[PDB]
């Protein structure tokens, strides 16, 4: 039970540039882990659970920043989009599936199951099916759900395994692109078209950082969700963007960084990598055109070195490999040393 | 034929048309000569607007060749009465009762374009009738003149000599030429 | 019949699994008092009226109150009971700390 | 106490068989109305569940079935019918099944009226079957027989708009 | 009851719930009454053409046509005890008397 | 009467008229006499597109005989006050306040059709009454000229001097012309 | 394509898209993203598994 | 391949198969390869009435 | 079954009540009890 401090230390070296969504969950899944550590319950008084709502554009850290926690503290931890689940068929079949899932990790343990970090996305497209609002509240305040002991071929319905899931942290992430609009007319003046209006439409979105975390639940309400789902939702976390510099340092700052993987691959064959900063621009240039945040960057790397990954084993007497701007490009080829 | 423009939001889609898609961001258009049907048309949206929100400002675009006098100062007095501060931005040219209208917005939030034309003059009126019936109708207008001068004088901030001799006659002004005279605070040549 | 916001200010203490308790209860397991002045309590109602939010509501505008000292209260020593007040809810100041 | 009762006079000496009244709370949302089902299970000795009648649907349709209801009764109950028979039951939202207004009804209504008309002999009492666990009716065999006469309902929903109806 | 194929129950079931009376006796069955309350939910929706099959309505109808005047019907021999060797019981309905009821509101608009 | 259209989308057919489904392209029609009443529908097209995208260009088509001064006064210094550029097109012809318009558009983007005539003059007006408000009217009349032919030399290129000489009398320029002239760029003989 | 699509303009400097260049299954697999994938029916947690793809 | 316990067949099957063709070695089967041919058709779809379980 | 939810609503407050009474021997309702004017007689033994 590591305190909120050391919880973000942790967070800090994979995620960057977040550091205001790590106090939130920090603290959110200290109590949450210290409800559950303190079991004991002496005095009469009923804790009760608290879930997060990340509100954050794609490819900002939201997922990862759920598995990072589980990693620190072991928990297993699955992940569900509410495009799956917007059938409104037998919905409770697939919401019980979530948690059959999660117990695959927890060895079909129900002490160990509870104990897990459940993480969803893309809670913006179902608000508008309000149907499936109203199945899924039902999970996050609590209800017990049966599933089969460890699958098998058949078992009675006294076998089946009963789970919790008030005990269960639930982080329904998503994006809401068009609540920024609604946030600036509630706050900001409420003109968008008259010579007066801000149009100042530069894809910036520096603004968007501090004007999402103005998030009320007027906003939300607006947006289509449902009073009452936003009442199981206390804690709000907001992430801003992730800058093209923020990207850079991505790249390498992390201890997991994508270019010492590639670096390790190629020391292990004989030959090293160098990466110059004239590079990392170029590749965080276009991740920022693609608008894919940081999830580009594994194919635009992959893709500059599928060539020489392809004749740098055949070849011999490359004592070092560099690489520049200029080959990200993919007009120039990778400089060898010999 | 007003075209129809298309609001998108998460709740739905709606089909608005350009006028009534404009004012739903507090932007008024004053069009044509001034007339009492045009001016309750300007009026309406304008109590309707302060209902939504109070504090937020209202926008008045001023195209117009004057008009009614008697209609005029039904906008002036709503803008006035209303706690919202009503933005007046002048477009193609404001006369005699536009330029009222325009001066008559709230300090620092009076604009006018670089190439608009503002014309200003004494009240136009004629009477047909026994002579006792026309001293009557002929003070009527002098107490509208001295009125509307002392009121021009106010938003403008210039003294009430200046104005008498300034409007005895039409006295054309350009935007800059407003600027300095009053009427108006700033120009908007670009965003 | 719907809430009051007199209603909304007996539910943060009165229940006996009031939201206040629970909070409470989670410092008193650390070791640190926790203590929530009338003058707060009423301020969280107000803020759930104006936000039509309602019983629910009271749960999100705790934990923003006391966020910055759940944060720091764990990692933080010397620090004997906390005090909150009415100047805590708008954000003004920051929660009045005891040290022993 | 009076459902107590009932159950504790099950004996029926007398030749008078006792009623069943079922409650319907409506209320504003966020009034307590889902928080007073769940203050009672703490001191409910006889098995009590909550569901929704949103998920509810008419029989044959992808969407749910009523007869589900008895399921989650059962889990409580150890799946003993003797015992869940003596049950309470709560259904959420069931203002969401009311039809809204001028419906010719060739649609055949599944999420509305359907729902209703399945209820209505559920809760004066009928035999159910009912599945073992996590299963869909089907001409297989494995039914639950369990009887809702003695089992009480309280329909709890917000219904938006009566106001204005009153 | 819905239409045969579906999720629903078919209508066969309404024997076997008369074979439980009967401790499973075909012949004490054959004699027996039965009654089908809410008859008038399964009815078509004043849409004779029926464009989406209503297996909940029009359906139920159809496949009682035959049962009420006499049909050899096919239940489990006793509760499924084992589904190996089925030995679907047959039970003639042609002696059976029924007794539907319902409420059919809005039929006063129409006569 | 106008023809309504259908547009295809997501959430499944819509209907758009004729004129209001080309207003979604960022298509605004100028036709008729220019006035006071179609001015601000012009102007209230051109703000509406530019909070949609500010980024992406306008294209205003032009045909119409010319009109008051200040009605399409107002809708140059719309063009040049928003971020968007107002690419222009000149359809069967653009007469005086036409051509202002069309020379007016953002550079490069400027167009007109083979056939297009586009004729230019000096403004014209006329007041009744006093000496001494003929006078005052005939100075803000000759302002205006000056005025118009300042922004039409700074558009064309020409010099001041060159622009009074030719405006001074009605003149015709074919679409060939009006390049050399500098009131277009280039001609859309056929797609590309 | 749906995804990928820009559409086509009405206006004069608009661009045309005719049936002939509107698209071709080379070309447009290359863009596969994992939302897509989804929108099929595979599991996400399935793509994540496999980061290397080979379109033909 | 369908869902366990099933008359269809198991997933779990996939690994016995590759033993046969390296002779049941633990250290040379970890190191060979599986292709999941026909991956498509296991596509996630919607809840049939009719159908008792989607084990597919 | 219009008639359960009349005679409940007349006798809800003095079913809440009746047990803790002491010595409560007979009860008598009257028309006066429906409309809700009047609260049932009480008798004590
Ligand atoms: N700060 C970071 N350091 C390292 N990897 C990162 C960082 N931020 C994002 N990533 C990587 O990029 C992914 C971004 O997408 P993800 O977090 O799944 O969110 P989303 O589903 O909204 O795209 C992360 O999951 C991780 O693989
Ligand atoms: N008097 C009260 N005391 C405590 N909590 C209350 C009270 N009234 C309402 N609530 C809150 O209402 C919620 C339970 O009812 P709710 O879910 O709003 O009902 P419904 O689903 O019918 O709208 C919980 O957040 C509960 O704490």
């Amino acid at each position: 039970l590591p305190t909120p401090h050391e919880i973000r230390n942790h967070l800090d070296d994979y995620v960057i540039g977040q550091e205001q969504a790590k106090k939130v969950l920090a603290v959110a899944v200290y109590n949450h882990y210290k409800r559950l550590r303190n079991g004991d319950t002496s005095n009469g008084v009923e804790l009760g659970k608290s879930n997060i709502l990340l509100i954050g554009p794609t490819g900002s850290g939201k997922t990862l920043l759920a598995e990072t926690l589980a990693r620190l503290l072991d928990v297993p931890f699955t992940m569900a989009d509410a495009t799956t689940l917007t059938e409104a068929g037998y919905v409770g079949e697939d919401v019980e599936n979530i948690i059959q899932k999660l117990l695959q990790k927890s060895d079909y343990d129900v002490q160990k199951a509870q104990r897990g970090i459940v993480y969803i996305d893309e809670i913006d497209k179902i608000s508008r099916g309000e149907g499936v609002q109203q199945a899924l509240l039902k999970l996050i305040e609590g209800t017990v759900a049966a599933v089969p002991p460890q699958g098998g071929r058949k078992h009675p319905q006294q076998e089946f395994l009963q789970v919790d899931t008030s005990k269960i942290l639930f982080i329904c992430g998503g994006a809401f692109a068009g609540l920024d609009k609604v946030i600036s007319h509630r706050v900001e003046t409420g003109s968008g078209i008259g010579f007066g209006a801000t149009v100042k439409a530069k894809s910036d979105k520096a603004s968007e950082g501090e004007l999402l975390a103005q998030v009320e639940p007027e906003d939300l309400i607006k947006f289509g969700l449902i009073p009452e789902f936003i009442g199981r939702l206390p804690v709000v976390a907001t992430l801003n963007e992730l800058s093209e510099e923020a990207l850079i340092q991505i790249l390498k700052e992390p201890k997991n960084a994508l270019t010492k993987q590639y670096q390790a691959l190629f020391n292990l064959e004989g030959v090293d990598l160098e990466f110059r900063d004239e590079a990392l621009d170029a590749i965080a240039k276009k991740a920022m055109a693609r608008k894919t945040g940081a999830r580009g960057l594994r194919s635009i790397v992959e893709a500059a070195l599928l060539d020489t990954m392809y004749d740098l084993p055949s070849m011999e007497d490359v004592e070092k490999v560099v690489i520049d701007e200029s080959v990200i490009d993919g007009q120039s080829e990778p400089l060898l040393i010999y | 034929l007003v075209p129809m423009v298309i609001e998108q939001t998460s709740r739905g889609e709606r089909s608005f048309d350009i006028y009534s898609r404009l004012l739903k961001e507090r932007v008024i258009f004053l069009t044509g000569q001034v007339e009492d049907h045009m001016a309750n048309l300007i009026v309406a949206q304008m109590l309707f607007l302060e209902a939504e929100n109070p504090e937020k400002d209202i926008y008045l675009y001023i195209n117009s060749p004057g008009g009614v006098i008697t209609a005029g100062m039904s906008i002036y007095d709503t803008m006035q009465f209303i706690k919202p501060d009503v933005s007046t931005i002048c477009m193609g040219q404001a006369a005699s009762m536009g330029a009222f209208l325009l001066t008559a917005g709230a300090k620092g939030k009076r604009f006018c374009l670089p190439n608009s034309r503002v014309m200003i003059h004494q009240p136009l009126g004629g009477y047909q009738g026994q002579a006792t019936d026309i001293e009557i109708h002929a003070r009527e207008i002098l107490k509208v003149k001295g009125r509307m001068n002392e009121l021009m004088a106010l938003h403008t901030g210039q003294s009430l000599e200046q104005i008498e001799r300034d409007t005895e006659r039409d006295r054309f002004l350009s935007a800059p030429e407003a600027v300095e005279y009053g009427l108006v605070d700033s120009i908007l040549t670009h965003r | 019949n719907e809430l009051s916001e007199e209603a909304l200010i007996q539910i943060l203490k009165e229940p006996k699994n009031a939201l206040t308790k629970q909070y409470q209860a989670l410092f008193n397991l650390e070791g640190v008092d926790l203590e929530f002045r009338d003058e707060a309590l009423d301020a969280i109602a107000k803020k759930a009226m104006a936000r039509k939010t309602g019983a629910r509501g009271l749960r999100s505008i705790v934990e923003a109150a006391l966020l910055d000292t759940m944060y720091d209260l764990p990692s933080m020593e010397d620090v004997e009971k906390v005090v909150i007040d009415e100047s805590v809810i708008d954000g003004q100041s920051e929660p009045l700390l005891i040290y022993g | 106490y009076n459902h107590y009762k009932r159950l504790r006079n099950g004996d029926t000496s007398n030749g008078v068989e006792l009623g069943k009244s079922n409650i319907l709370l409506i209320g504003p949302t966020g009034s307590g109305k889902t928080l007073l089902a769940e203050t009672l299970a703490r001191l409910l000795d006889v098995p009590f569940t909550m569901a929704d009648a949103t998920t509810l649907t008419e029989a044959g349709y992808v969407g749910e079935d009523v007869e589900n209801i008895i399921q989650k009764l059962l889990q409580k109950s150890d799946y003993d019918v003797q015992k869940a028979q003596r049950g309470i039951v709560y259904i959420d939202e069931i203002d969401k099944i009311s039809r809204k207004s001028d419906n010719p009804s060739i649609t055949r209504d599944v999420s509305g009226e359907g729902v209703q008309q399945a209820l209505l002999k559920l809760i004066e009492g009928t035999v159910a079957a009912v599945p073992p666990q996590g299963g869909r009716k089907h001409p297989q065999q494995e039914f639950l027989q369990v009887d809702t006469s003695k089992i009480l309902f309280i329909c709890g929903g917000a219904f938006a708009g009566l106001d204005k109806v009153i």
